[PDB]
RNA sequence: GAAAUUGUUGAAAGGGAAGGGCAUUUGAUCAGACA
RNA sequence: GGAAUACUGCCAGCUGGGACUGAGGACUGCGACGUAAGUCAAGGAUGCUGGCAUAAUGGUUAUAUGCCGCCCGUCUUGAAA
RNA sequence: AGAACUGGCGAUGCGGGAUGAACCGAACGUAGAGUUAAGGUGCCGGAAUACACGCUCAUCAGACACCACAAAAGGUGUUAG
RNA sequence: GCCCUGAAAAUGGAUGGCGCUCAAGCGUGUUACCUAUACUCUACCGUCAGGGUUUGAUGCCCUGACGAGUAGGCAGGCGUGGAGGUCAGUGACGAAGCCUAGACCGUAAGGUCGGGUCGAACGGCCUCUAGUGCAGAUCUUGGUGGUAGUAGCAAAUA
RNA sequence: UUGGCGGAAAGGCCUUGGGUGCUUGCUGGCGAAUUGCAAUGUCAUUUUGCGUGGGGAUAAAUCAUUUGUAUACGACUUAGA
């Protein structure tokens, strides 16, 4: 894996563009705030920026509110990965591991 | 004179010719799926012949449509040709291969009458 | 005058290919004097015709044309990818092509 | 019967289309395209010809004239994308232009009206051409790429 | 660009002049090289001889006829290195190789044609100074190419009548300059320089 | 080395002539008849 | 009156086999559609 | 002491060029601009024009050309062997 | 020759390792466009005869994991300690 | 550290090849680029599933996800001989069969057509039944090639 | 057409004299449309054939026979109005 600390900016774009819902399984695209208030209203969270909120704030419902989100499907880096070989640690010039705030510029070329 | 239909997309116009029906005369083109253990065709090595499988399947919406947009239906006499009277924009008629020369002009007539396309309207026509 | 040319001279190089696999759906063009991907951004979407000659007459001519358009820049020296109504014959690798000036944005 | 028959048949009734949402909005031409700018004709019968742009038309084309008395292009339709707009300009403020529209070119040799219309628009333009010397002769000569012209480098 | 490019062989690196000449032929540019006998190869003479006696030993065993053909001509040793850089058992490659001529010296018509040079193949820009290098026909001559001195005599013949033309040229380009000088200061002249000319 | 011309004398012996012929008895024996015409003048073609 | 296989006519291609896949040019040849 | 600029990031800032795609087919939904009546790019392409109306597109076929393709069946850990 | 855990090959194509059952990459319905992996970008060959600091001259130079080998021991070759 | 020496094998040969020497080598840094049946988006196919809906209800409709496979299992289908039923089915104005780099439907097994040859029977559908589908078994019977106008047709005096 | 130079594959270069076409060096008088807003919009050179007529030219080799400086056969070498 590569992972890190996501910015508001990228949590937004993630859920706007590629956010998708789990409703009876079935990966439903979001597109209308009312699909959120259907499932996630039980916890509050009637809006999509309500959804982002719970996620970046790690609010009390974070389990449900994160679990609701289909695992995002991201493309390959549009600017390519940087580095020649992926499977060393970011520290050593590879790409895996905890790249900390650098998780941003990556996930954005993959979105 | 057909129903409207989407662009008819085929996915394979090439026929599937069974591996080696070009090699031995005894091997008939008629498609057959190799069960052999070393067969580069079964294992799908690059550069070998393609194999029939469900993804090549024509679209449901354009399936069975001849180029003219009509599903073709086999007709041995007027009574069969008359089952198509209300479907003139759906089916076309094909006259069967054995129908007598004299009985064709009969059908050809009744069909021009009903506006029912006939696909093979030449066979056995004295000219 | 002497010169009547309304297009830039260009050559048909390869298909798009990896080492062992080509793709006739896409061809690789060298355009006279275009040295950089920057330069080649000028020519995208501009329309290519490959002109060849025949023995049979057809629509009144013994000349024929395959039409195409630059799709994208290809690599660092100004090669450019094009795609043709019917793909190029690959006898034509090293053949002349015509990149017309239109659609113009000038 | 030699073929059985379907239990079901599709409906020969044709449905209407869902009501499409696409609006016809004005096409804005590029900043190079302003009346009285000289045009290089890239294609078509008059390809290579240098021409004067007159009016942006209703059907998105470009009204231009040669002017006819000079290079032989009459008042004619022309397409934006098929033309290089040069930087050199002449004042069209003396040229009527408004007679001309889509129907003026409806298809239905040369009628008396267009003959006269041309001589009109041309006098107005030949005037402003004489103002600036060599420009009559440049509007008559044809555009050709010489060995070494690199349109991606080339100012017009 | 040009319907034929005459390259001047002298003082280019075989490897790189090859690589450039190849792609041109695979790209459709007819090329003819002259003065190949003046090509250079990195490394000193003696190494490139042993390098040739190594090619020399390889031959098909049971018939020394059907085995590798060892060409001793400077033009050939170069044609070799080209051929290896083309896919020369393909139809596409027979095409390429037919666009290219190679010669010793500068024979007819080429001699009346200007010849270019390949900057990325020039030995003077490319070797670091003081690295030793070999001159082709000296190598070729040690491996049996008979014609080195016939080349020499005919190039020493050519370059004389070449100087005689370049003489006459020079003198006439002087007349040109002197009339073009009295053309300066005029109405045209300053107009022209105004626009870049 | 390359041969850029030959010059042959006027009159050729009927022994040598016999060498250019596979069947001499049947021939019209035309060999070097037109070549001999090169001598009719001062032979400036020869001398050339 | 099939196939192996064979004669003649027609066409085509062939620089140490032939055959295949993708794709187009060219030759040939054809369906459909429209009105 | 006062700035500049680099560097990193942010914008629900504005905008040019190019490529591929147009599934669906009355209406129904979420909205958006409007004082309004209306309008829209808001639950999937329409508007304008030209050419041809025929082997022109296409199918098939032989062939040439680019790249790729080793004899099948079998037993076997392993078969072009 | 023979055990332990796991991943594989066998039963499996695809991209890379020229080539190769097991390595790297990544696993397979028919297509299109985009972007990548492993590996590469003088020419064969798609892709910088790109930029950058050095080292290296071999009368057997050297050139990329698995991988198609080399050692003790020497050099007043040159380099930096 | 690189280089030299230490370093001997049998057909002619392999950094893959050409070739490369301020590299096209070695160590390291930065970009840009090339392209897998992988990743993203959309079309189509199939499979599984979750809904909706009394006129093919074994139906129609909405929605999402998935798709490698030898030995092997299950499924839905294609074709042959014969049987029960049907279409008052095709046919001497030409059945069946054969031929055909002609045309059409299917992913496919297959099905349909035109033209040729032909002569006396034969097909669709819903079911029934089995001596039901071949490339091979040094398979059985028959038939035919290449080898090939070849080996050869020379003991016994003519 | 005058004269000269060129054998590396010269087959090309250079020069003299008159005839003749163009000249955008400069200044006039006309023409250009309807190919319909694009459609390579056809302008190159390759070989070949068939006719008209303008120069020019009027042979060989093979089988068969024959020699033996030759020979398995083909081939080789000789001979014959
Ligand atoms: C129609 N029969 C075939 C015909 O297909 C064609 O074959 C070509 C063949 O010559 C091509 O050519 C090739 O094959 C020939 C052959 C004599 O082996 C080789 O000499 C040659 O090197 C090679 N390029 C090959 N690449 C494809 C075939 N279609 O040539 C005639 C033929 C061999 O009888
Ligand atoms: C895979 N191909 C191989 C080929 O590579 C070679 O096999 C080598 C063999 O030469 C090696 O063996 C030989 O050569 C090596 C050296 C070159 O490593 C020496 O160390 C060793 O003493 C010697 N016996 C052995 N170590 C591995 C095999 N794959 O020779 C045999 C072969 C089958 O052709
Ligand atoms: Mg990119
Ligand atoms: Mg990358
Ligand atoms: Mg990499
Ligand atoms: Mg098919
Ligand atoms: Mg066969
Ligand atoms: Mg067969
Ligand atoms: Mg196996
Ligand atoms: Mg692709
Ligand atoms: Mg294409
Ligand atoms: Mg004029
Ligand atoms: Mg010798
Ligand atoms: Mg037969
Ligand atoms: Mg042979
Ligand atoms: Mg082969
Ligand atoms: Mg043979
Ligand atoms: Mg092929
Ligand atoms: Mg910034
Ligand atoms: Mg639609
Ligand atoms: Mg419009
Ligand atoms: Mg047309
Ligand atoms: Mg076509
Ligand atoms: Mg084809
Ligand atoms: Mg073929
Ligand atoms: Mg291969
Ligand atoms: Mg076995
Ligand atoms: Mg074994
Ligand atoms: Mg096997
Ligand atoms: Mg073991
Ligand atoms: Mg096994
Ligand atoms: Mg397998
Ligand atoms: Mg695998
Ligand atoms: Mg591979
Ligand atoms: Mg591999
Ligand atoms: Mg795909
Ligand atoms: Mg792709
Ligand atoms: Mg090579
Ligand atoms: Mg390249
Ligand atoms: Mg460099
Ligand atoms: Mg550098
Ligand atoms: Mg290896
Ligand atoms: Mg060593
Ligand atoms: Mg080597
Ligand atoms: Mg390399
Ligand atoms: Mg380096
Ligand atoms: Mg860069
Ligand atoms: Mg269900
Ligand atoms: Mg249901
Ligand atoms: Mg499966
Ligand atoms: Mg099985
Ligand atoms: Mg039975
Ligand atoms: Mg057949
Ligand atoms: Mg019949
Ligand atoms: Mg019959
Ligand atoms: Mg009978
Ligand atoms: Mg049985
Ligand atoms: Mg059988
Ligand atoms: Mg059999
Ligand atoms: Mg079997
Ligand atoms: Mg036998
Ligand atoms: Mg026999
Ligand atoms: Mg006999
Ligand atoms: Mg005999
Ligand atoms: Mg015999
Ligand atoms: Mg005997």
């Amino acid at each position: 894996v590569a992972y890190g600390y996501p910015s508001y900016s990228t949590i937004r774009q993630l859920v706007y563009k590629r956010g998708f819902g789990k409703i009876n399984k079935q990966r439903v695209p979001l597109s209308d705030n009312a699909i959120i208030e259907a499932n996630l209203g039980k916890y509050g969270i009637l809006s999509i920026d309500d959804l982002i909120h719970e996620i970046i704030t790690v609010g009390p419902h974070f389990k449900q509110a994160n679990n609701f989100l289909w695992p995002f499907k991201l493309s390959n880096p549009s600017g390519g990965w940087g580095v020649p070989r992926k499977f060393k640690h970011f520290i050593q010039g590879g790409s895996f591991g905890n790249r900390e705030e650098f998780i941003n510029k990556l996930v954005k070329s993959m979105n | 004179a057909s129903l409207p239909h989407p662009k008819i997309v085929k996915k394979h116009t090439k026929k599937f010719k069974r591996h080696h029906s070009d090699r031995y005369h005894r091997v008939a083109e008629n498609w057959r799926k190799q069960k052999g253990i070393d067969s580069v065709v079964r294992r799908r090595f690059r550069g070998n012949i393609s194999q029939p499988k469900i993804g090549y399947g024509s679209n449901k919406k354009t399936k069975f449509l001849s180029p003219s947009g009509h599903k073709t239906f086999l007709v041995a006499n007027v009574k069969d040709l008359e089952t198509l009277t209300m479907h003139t924009k759906t089916y076309a008629a094909e006259i069967a291969h054995n129908i007598s020369a004299k009985n064709r002009v009969v059908i050809l007539a009744r069909a021009k009458a009903l506006g029912i396309k006939v696909t093979n309207p030449k066979g056995r026509l004295a000219l | 005058a002497e010169s009547h040319r309304l297009y830039v001279k260009g050559k048909h190089l390869s298909y798009q290919r990896s080492k062992r696999v080509n793709n006739p759906n896409v061809s690789l063009i060298k355009i006279e004097g275009v040295a950089t991907p920057q330069d080649a951004q000028f020519y995208l979407g501009k329309r290519i015709a490959y002109v060849y000659r025949a023995s049979k007459e057809v629509r009144g001519s013994k000349i024929r044309v395959m039409w195409g358009k630059v799709t994208r820049t290809h690599g660092n020296s100004g090669v450019v990818r094009a795609t043709f109504r019917n793909n190029l014959p690959a006898k034509t690798f090293g053949a002349s092509v015509r990149i017309f000036l239109y659609p113009s944005n000038i | 019967s030699a073929q059985k028959a379907p239990k079901w048949y599709p409906s020969e009734d044709v449905a209407a289309l869902k009501k499409t949402r696409k609006a016809a909005r004005p096409q804005k031409l590029r900043a190079s395209l302003v009346p009285g700018t000289v045009l290089i004709l890239l294609a078509g019968r008059f390809r290579g010809k240098r021409v004067v742009y007159l009016k942006h038309l209703e059907d998105n084309t470009l009204l231009i004239s040669g002017p006819f008395k000079v290079n032989g292009v009459p008042l004619r339709r022309v397409n934006a994308r098929y033309v290089i707009a040069t930087s050199t300009k002449v004042s069209v403020e003396g040229v009527n232009v408004e007679k001309f529209n889509v129907e003026y070119f409806a298809k239905e040799e040369i009628k008396a009206e267009r003959v006269e219309d041309q001589k009109v628009v041309d006098k107005a333009l030949i005037a402003e051409i004489k103002k600036t010397p060599l420009l009559k002769q440049y509007l008559s000569a044809s555009f050709s790429l010489k060995n070494g012209d690199k349109p991606h480098m080339l100012k017009f | 660009v040009e319907p034929v490019v005459v390259i001047d062989g002298k003082g280019h690196l075989v490897g790189r002049l090859a690589s450039v000449v190849a792609k041109q032929l695979l790209n459709g540019q007819k090329i003819v090289v002259v003065r190949a006998e003046e090509l250079n190869i990195s490394g000193e003479f003696f190494r490139n001889k042993l390098k040739y006696h190594d090619f020399l030993r390889k031959a098909t065993a049971f018939n020394k006829t059907r085995g590798p053909f060892h060409f001793r001509a400077p033009s050939r040793i170069f044609y070799k290195a080209l051929r290896g850089m083309v896919s020369h058992k393909t139809a596409r490659g027979k095409a390429a190789l037919e666009r290219l001529k190679v010669f010793e010296g500068i024979p007819p018509p080429y001699d009346k044609k200007k010849r270019v040079v390949v900057p990325q193949a020039l030995r003077v820009l490319r070797l670091k100074p003081g690295r030793k290098y070999t001159t082709l026909g000296k190598l070729s001559t040690s491996v049996g190419w008979k014609y080195e001195d016939v080349v020499a005599k005919l190039e020493a013949k050519r370059k004389v009548s070449s100087a005689e033309y370049y003489a006459k040229k020079r003198a006439f380009t002087k007349k040109v300059a002197s009339a073009n000088a009295t053309a300066a200061e005029s109405d045209v002249a300053k107009q022209l320089a105004a626009l870049g000319y | 080395l390359r041969s850029l011309t030959t010059v042959w004398a006027e009159h050729l012996s009927d022994e040598v002539k016999r060498r250019f012929y596979k069947n001499w008895y049947k021939s019209k024996k035309k060999a070097f008849t037109k070549y001999s015409a090169k001598y009719a003048q001062d032979g400036a073609g020869i001398e050339r």
